[PDB]
């Protein structure tokens, strides 16, 4: 009955993917005094199906000058490990439940970037080729950060189990404790995610879509399922992090519609800052990250160290 | 490279050479020789030419390869034995490597290849923290592991290393790869003794150090890299040529130069244990060294070579700046052999 | 040139992590602390020459405990003269290895 | 070398307590505090003679007290205690705090059919002394003879015979 | 008086290294003059991780309880009341 | 084994939506669609040639502070110990050395670009 | 099959490893150090080392990341290598492939196999313990001895890095 | 030893091989150095932890460190070697002969 | 508030230690009982096994010393079925 779990945990992934599509284009039309899709369906409820049926029955081209391997292995290992960070997930029980839980989703999120910097290489287009380098440039003004501010409030934890937040969490929420630390790990998900205002690998105004250029029909469906699906899931870790829920062991579905409003509520927040903000310049996000967050995200650690010592806060090991 | 920085390197070389000689856990002394590595490739290339960047990334590629060779061997050691400490080495292929990976360091052939090209594309004074300071580590490490060490290994390597930095030498007008040739033929005598009694590697070491300084702070004194650059110095500064002279002849082994006293006490020694084919042929074939040594001081001292008439305007000036130990260096290299009993201080 | 300033100076920088059987967070044992412990204690103070002798069988224990080649070996064997008989017809395994009965708690 | 002396089957075989992980942890408290003694003789035996076999009749006590606990458990507190271990059992941590209503019951029942107090805090992590007949083991570790030290510091020191004696050296 | 010219310099040009240099600075100090670090260092030690491996009974050893819920030995009451 | 399960899942979905994009629609491939892309004229040089890295300096030391982000993972059983001060001395001290290694490369112009 | 997942993720790391160093293009090899580093990952998750593994696959994955731009900037070359796009490189490989296939055949099927130390075929499960490790990660609390135990361990390599940036600084400044 | 002993063992002479024949790239060469170094925590590990050698699971880390100090002064050197010769290639490290 | 929680989970990481003290003894005795008649299981089937052999001595120690040794993995479970073997090594490891 694994399987079974497997698939329950994949196959809504995918349509919640879907309507994410649909969600954003009505919210940002409304926010632009337009109204989103609602033609193709009621109220536009359709409109991701047709988007996913005009993809896959489009042809897909493979470019003259492409390495063909990279090309067909990029989009496979983007959906795939999207789908997978989602696994250990508390929501609330984890469909699989590691010690070190929170280092597989860094070290996942890690892998993912090389299919960005695979697809635009193997594209052997110059925009791809920009892209790629840009993607590298957002992991090297990122992952340092992130990590130290993950280290931060789960020193709090006293490990890295995903589950165990819940129990941390139980009497207050952890953005109360670490509210700068939630500030700069949201901007930092933004770039990981890279979404506006940090949308600099596909930059469409600037490069004309960035690694996916040469990217059509099914391989392009499968690059913005992994982009929608991994928006997702970094705004559910954040609700797991810092907007804590309250967990009657007796009934779970309490636990799980309240984490599912706040990943919703945190996904909206994506959609609204890419509505409202301007796009950074990659120079500007390094930039950004390494001389403004980062000597913030030491003296916090610094910080978040020694409060337990002091205050004698420790938290327990199991 | 701002001389704070320059110092901090420079003392980050000798911390690594430190804690490789003060560290009993196999970990802690290859990341004392991992800080040297590190600290040494800028100080190699302090003066920014195209040679200093060729020299930093073969001797980069060479260390790194012996490291993780070294590596590899402690790890062998322990997974057969589970002792970290520095100590007799419990299985033969990891000794093997170990000593291949020393060697490496030391620029023992057949590891040679990287020692001259190293030293000519360095400056002077980064060619001698080369060839001084930097051959310490590996030999404490071998001195330290000399029981484990299979004796024709090493036996066979040294005399290696004495053949090549003979012949080698007599083919070289550069001085800095006479330097490293020269170098290497002594690090082959060092080496030699290396089975039988340390106290003698020990010796010869410090022999070797003082004549090496000797050597490369008169040459930078001079401010010869080459044997006609070395040649016009008779005009200038003629004690400086003659006391190189000297130097030269106390580093072929000449009695009664204290040059002789460290080949003198590796024969006794290798005798004692009845190898007398190896001290013989060792002692031979040291003859060569003396040949292009002989063929430099003619060069420099004893016959005069043509001078430039831009050296008339070099006759007013003097040397503003002092290296003070460069006379003790001299005394110590050429006149401590009435003082060989003294080799039970070390001892 | 093993300038021992630790020990001079009392200093324990690195022995902490040097031998299998010193102390250890937790008190959390060593796979073979018992067995180094006996090879310490044997060749201690004896000199190595002495030692690579005089505690040979304490070692040869140390190196068992460690690597279990022997213990392969013989888990091997007996694994190849089952397979052997079972191939000749001449063996059956009983029904507790064979999972026919539960194993004590 | 030698042959191993396996204990045989006969021995080893003992009544068990078929309980599960659960009832256990529900009354894990009282049972430390009432068969402290055996348990702690046990541990004595195995610490010190660090032979799994040498023990084996200790071992046969400990399981024997904890089916007496449980007897006497079941005589007297059965439901509260059932109620007690069922609650415990439906978290996948066993965690003691959602069941402490339930603990409350088991608690004042055991107290007053048995008189059983509940071990505070700190207190079953004690060390505690045991008093033994079984003698000390001699060589728990089986060890051999150690080798004799080498001979050492035989006097005071005086001048080389001729000095040196290197070559030609006089001194 | 030139060290708060220099401190409102940084605030208004500099804020997040002035933020971030303060919360270091408090991080480093406040540990070594806070009352309650002895408190989490005895709470660590109290953890009981690994057994409490009975002592055998020499006669003589009048410290050491013989039985848990004796009144020798040490006491938790201090972490309950924290 | 429940994880190697879930991720020959998720890749075998992957690889069969590869698959059913790449057979299920029609084709009518020709050079000229498969042509590389450079905003409707021909592209100049390769895409494969030397692409300056200007920032290449951080990404060196981005790999030397992701060894420290390593070294700090263990911080949170580290505070488990018993010896709580060397734990956060210790601590401190390698961030305050990381702290040091930052402003060092941003005092000196290095965390600047090209 | 399940009884032998160490051998068989130990031989996609010997793969990796001909794959990576028969030299292709910088992109392929360094495709095939990540394929090895999560094969390594995974060999020392199945003996108890989930810690220790997820680490060595963030750090190379990372390390990667930047020897991919720099490939693109430096190590670059207009028609990039594949496994068989030369004699040399195909060579490398299939010379590679055709050993460890050797060797594991060798190992498999003879009991005891010895190219240069004797190796055992008995699975790698025999090798493992029976003890109990109770409510504890040894591999955390061992790494987490580095700040009580390893000071000097600390100190050492604090050093290293603050003097690495230095080094990289200097290396790079060019005159 | 187990069979997984003799694959990385395998791996690290294979990784060694590797960067002793060089090609043209110095980046393929600095690879495999990052191989052997992968090679030697695997196999640390699998040591230190089959040994239950408690206070030297920390060994790997720290080996891991210098690994990526050592690939940071290769990476390093690369850098200045391509841009004094515009190639990474190994044929242009002949000034210095001998 | 994040102090005081805490505080109280490192009381209830106490409590929970503490039955597992209380506990360990019983399931010591349980543990040393069950590898002791593996152990035996394993030598009478062994002396069934390879009574024919030439030159084997049955339940033989490959140890000088006469000193307990904890078994390995495989001594205890070398003979048992493929699913024994599976659980008792990569159980935990495994388990999720």
């Amino acid at each position: 009955m694994f399987m079974i779990n497997i698939l329950s945990l994949i196959i809504p992934i995918l349509l919640a993917v879907a309507f994410l599509t649909l969600v954003e284009r009505k919210v940002l039309g409304y926010m632009q005094l337009r109204k989103g899709p609602n033609v193709v369906g009621p109220y536009g409820l359709l409109q991701p199906i047709a988007d996913a049926l005009k993809l896959f029955t489009k042809e897909p081209l493979r470019p003259a000058t492409s390495s063909i391997s990279m090309f067909i292995i990029a989009p496979i290992l983007a959906l795939s490990l999207a789908l997978t960070m989602w696994v250990p997930l508390p929501m609330p029980y984890p469909l699989i439940n590691m010690n070190l839980g929170v280092l597989f989703m860094l070290a996942m999120s890690s892998l993912a970037v090389y299919s960005i910097l695979w697809s635009g290489w193997a594209s052997n287009s110059k925009y791809a080729l920009i892209g790629a380098l840009r993607a590298v440039a957002q992991t090297i003004s990122y992952e340092v950060t992130l990590a130290i501010i993950l280290l931060s409030v789960l020193l709090m934890n006293g490990s890295y189990t995903l589950s165990t937040l819940i129990t941390t969490q139980e009497h207050i929420w952890m953005i109360f404790t670490s509210w700068p630390l939630a500030m700069m790990w949201f901007i930092s998900t933004l770039a990981e995610t890279n979404r506006a205002p940090f949308d600099l690998t596909e930059g469409e105004s600037e490069l004309v879509s960035g690694f996916n250029v040469e990217y059509a029909a099914g391989p392009f469906a499968m690059f913005f399922m992994a982009e929608y699906a991994n928006i997702i899931m970094m705004n559910a870790f954040t609700a797991i992090l810092f907007l804590g829920a309250s967990h009657d062991p007796h009934t779970p579905e309490l636990y799980t519609i309240n984490f599912v409003l706040k990943t919703l509520a945190l996904t909206i927040t994506f959609l609204w800052i890419r509505a409202s903000y301007p796009r950074f310049r990659y120079d500007q996000l390094m930039h950004l990250l390494w001389k403004s967050f980062l000597p913030l995200t030491l003296a916090l650690c610094m910080w978040h160290i020694s409060l337990p010592i002091m205050t004698a806060s420790i938290p327990p090991q199991s | 490279m701002n001389p704070i920085i320059y110092t901090t390197l420079i003392m980050t070389v000798m911390s690594g050479t430190m804690l490789v000689m003060i560290s009993s856990h196999w970990l802690l002394i290859w990341i004392g020789f991992e800080m040297n590595l590190l600290a040494m490739i800028p100080v190699l290339m302090k003066n920014f030419n195209p040679r200093a960047t060729e020299a930093a990334t073969k001797y980069f590629l060479t260390q790194a390869t012996a490291s993780m060779m070294l590596m590899m061997a402690i790890i062998i050691n322990l997974l057969y034995s589970g002792q970290w400490t520095i100590t007799k080495m419990f299985n033969p292929v990891a000794m093997t490597m170990m000593t291949m990976a020393l060697a490496m360091k030391l620029g023992l052939s057949p590891f040679h290849f990287w020692v001259p090209e190293v030293t000519q594309g360095i400056s002077l004074q980064a060619g001698l923290l080369l060839l001084t300071w930097q051959k310490l580590a590996p030999l404490s490490v071998l001195c330290q592991i000399s029981q484990s060490i299979n004796p024709n290994l090493m036996l066979t390597m040294a005399m290696l290393s004495i053949l090549i930095g003979g012949w080698g030498g007599l083919n070289q007008t550069q001085l800095r790869k006479i330097m490293a040739y020269s170098s290497i033929a002594h690090m082959g005598w060092m080496t030699a003794v290396l089975p039988y009694n340390t106290t003698m590697t020990i010796l010869n070491l410090l022999i070797y150090i003082t004549m090496t300084l000797a050597m490369f702070m008169l040459l930078i004194h001079s401010s010869a890299t080459t044997t006609l650059s070395l040649s016009h110095t008779w005009n200038k500064m003629p004690v400086i040529t003659s006391l190189m002279m000297v130097t030269l002849l106390s580093m072929g082994g000449l009695p009664p130069l204290s040059g002789f006293m460290p080949k003198w006490m590796i024969i006794q020694e290798m005798t004692k244990n009845e190898s007398i084919i190896m001290p013989t042929l060792m002692a031979m074939t040291a003859l060569l060294n003396l040949y292009f040594y002989m063929r430099l001081a003619y060069s420099s001292s004893l016959t005069m070579f043509p001078s430039t008439n831009n050296m008339k305007m070099k006759w007013q000036f003097e040397h503003t700046k002092q290296m003070k130990l460069l006379p003790t260096m001299i005394v110590l290299s050429t006149l401590v052999l009435p003082m060989t009993p003294a080799l039970s201080s070390l001892n | 040139p093993f300038f021992d300033v630790q020990k001079r100076l009392g200093l324990d920088l690195d022995r902490w992590m040097t031998i299998q059987s010193a102390e250890q967070p937790h008190k959390i044992p060593g796979r073979c602390h018992a067995f180094e412990k006996e090879w310490i204690e044997c060749a201690h103070g004896i000199g190595g020459i002495r030692a690579e002798k005089e505690c040979k069988i304490e070692f040869d224990d140390f190196v068992e405990c460690l690597l279990r080649q022997k213990t392969m070996k013989r888990l091997s064997a007996i694994k190849r003269q089952r397979d052997k008989l079972i191939k000749e017809g001449k063996y059956t395994p009983p029904p507790h290895h064979l999972g026919k009965e539960d194993p004590r708690p | 070398p030698g042959i191993v002396e396996l204990p045989t089957l006969e021995d080893l075989k003992v009544q068990e307590v078929k309980v599960s992980s659960s009832v256990l942890k529900a009354a894990a408290h009282h049972y430390g505090a009432q068969c402290d003694k055996p348990n702690k003789e046990f541990m004595l035996c195995r610490w010190e003679e660090k032979d799994p076999r040498r023990c084996l009749e200790e071992g046969k006590l400990v399981n024997q007290c904890a089916l007496d606990f449980f007897r006497q458990i079941k005589r007297h507190c059965a439901e509260p205690f059932t109620e007690y271990w069922t609650c415990i059992d439906y978290s996948g941590l066993q965690l003691f705090r959602h069941c402490r209503k339930q603990q409350a019951k088991f608690d004042e029942c055991v107290l007053d059919k048995l008189g059983w107090v509940r071990p505070d805090l700190g207190e079953l992590s004690k060390v505690t002394k045991v008093k033994t007949d079984r003698p000390l083991p001699e060589n728990p570790y089986h060890s051999r003879a150690r080798p004799e030290p080498n001979p050492e510091a035989e006097g005071d020191l005086k001048p080389a015979k001729h000095g040196s004696r290197l070559f030609f050296w006089t001194m | 008086g030139r060290i708060a010219s220099f401190l409102k310099n940084a605030w208004a040009k500099e804020p997040v290294l002035v933020a971030s240099f303060a919360i270091g600075g408090l991080a480093i100090i406040l540990p070594s003059l806070s009352p309650y670090t002895n408190y989490a260092i005895r709470i660590n030690r109290a953890t009981p991780y690994n057994y409490p491996v009975p002592l055998r009974d020499d006669g003589n050893m009048p410290d050491v309880p013989s039985h848990p819920q004796d009144p020798q030995g040490p006491s938790l009451e201090w972490l309950k009341n924290l | 084994m429940n994880i190697m399960l879930t991720l020959l899942t998720n890749v075998t979905l992957a690889s069969l939506l590869v698959l059913i994009a790449f057979w299920l629609p029609q084709l009518n491939a020709y050079s000229e669609k498969t042509s590389p892309y450079e905003c409707g004229f021909d592209p100049m040089g390769s895409a494969r040639l030397p692409f300056s890295m200007k920032f290449f300096l951080v990404a060196i030391t981005f790999l030397l502070f992701d060894l420290e982000i390593a070294l700090l993972l263990p911080l949170p059983w580290a505070s488990q110990t018993n010896n709580l001060k060397t734990m956060l001395t210790m601590a401190l001290f390698l961030l305050i050395l990381l702290a040091a290694s930052l402003a060092y490369e941003w005092t000196q112009k290095g965390l600047e670009w090209a | 099959m399940t009884m032998y997942i160490a051998f068989i993720l130990s031989t996609i790391f010997v793969i990796g490893f001909v794959g990576f160093s028969s030299k292709p293009s910088p992109i392929y090899g360094g495709l095939g150090l990540i394929v090895s580093g999560g094969v390594g990952c995974g060999i020392v998750l199945n003996f108890g080392g989930s810690f220790l593994g997820l680490m060595v696959f963030l750090i190379y994955l990372g390390g990667m990341l930047v020897v991919f731009g720099y490939t693109t900037a430096m190590a670059t070359e207009m028609y990039p290598e594949v496994w068989v796009s030369n004699k040399t490189v195909f060579g490398a490989f299939v010379s590679g492939l055709m050993m460890e296939f050797c060797m594991v055949y060798y190992a498999l099927k003879e009991e005891e196999v010895e190219i240069i130390f004797k190796f055992n075929g008995l699975g790698d499960w025999v090798i493992y313990d029976t003890g109990d490790s109770g409510f504890f990660s040894e591999e955390a609390m061992g790494i987490a001895a580095l700040y009580s135990y390893g000071t000097w361990l600390v100190i050492v390599t604090g050093w290293s890095l603050l003097i690495g940036v230095v080094v990289i600084m200097e290396i790079t400044r060019g005159n | 030893m187990p069979l997984v002993y003799m694959n990385i063992i395998m791996a690290f002479a294979i990784a060694l091989a590797g960067l002793l024949m060089y090609r043209s790239h110095l980046m393929s060469s600095l690879l495999c150095l990052e191989g052997m170094m992968l090679s030697l925590f695997i196999m640390s590990t699998l040591i230190i932890l089959n040994t239950h050698f408690t206070l030297a699971n920390m060994m790997p880390i720290i080996l891991l460190v210098f690994a990526a100090c050592e690939a940071a002064l290769g990476l390093s050197l690369l850098v200045m070697v391509s841009n004094t010769y515009g190639t990474d290639y190994v044929q242009n490290l002949n000034l210095l002969q001998c | 508030s994040m102090m005081k929680w805490n505080r109280e989970r490192r009381r209830l990481q106490i409590e929970d230690f503490e039955a597992r003290i209380a506990l360990m003894p019983l399931f010591q005795a349980e543990k040393d009982r069950r590898v002791l008649q593996m152990l035996r299981e394993n030598l009478e089937e062994e002396a069934i096994i390879m009574k024919d052999v030439p030159d084997w001595k049955v339940g033989e120690s490959v140890f000088h010393t006469t000193r307990w040794v904890t078994p390995m993995m495989g001594e205890l479970y070398g003979l048992r079925t493929n699913e024994e073997i599976l659980s008792a090594t990569y159980g935990f490891i495994w388990y999720t």
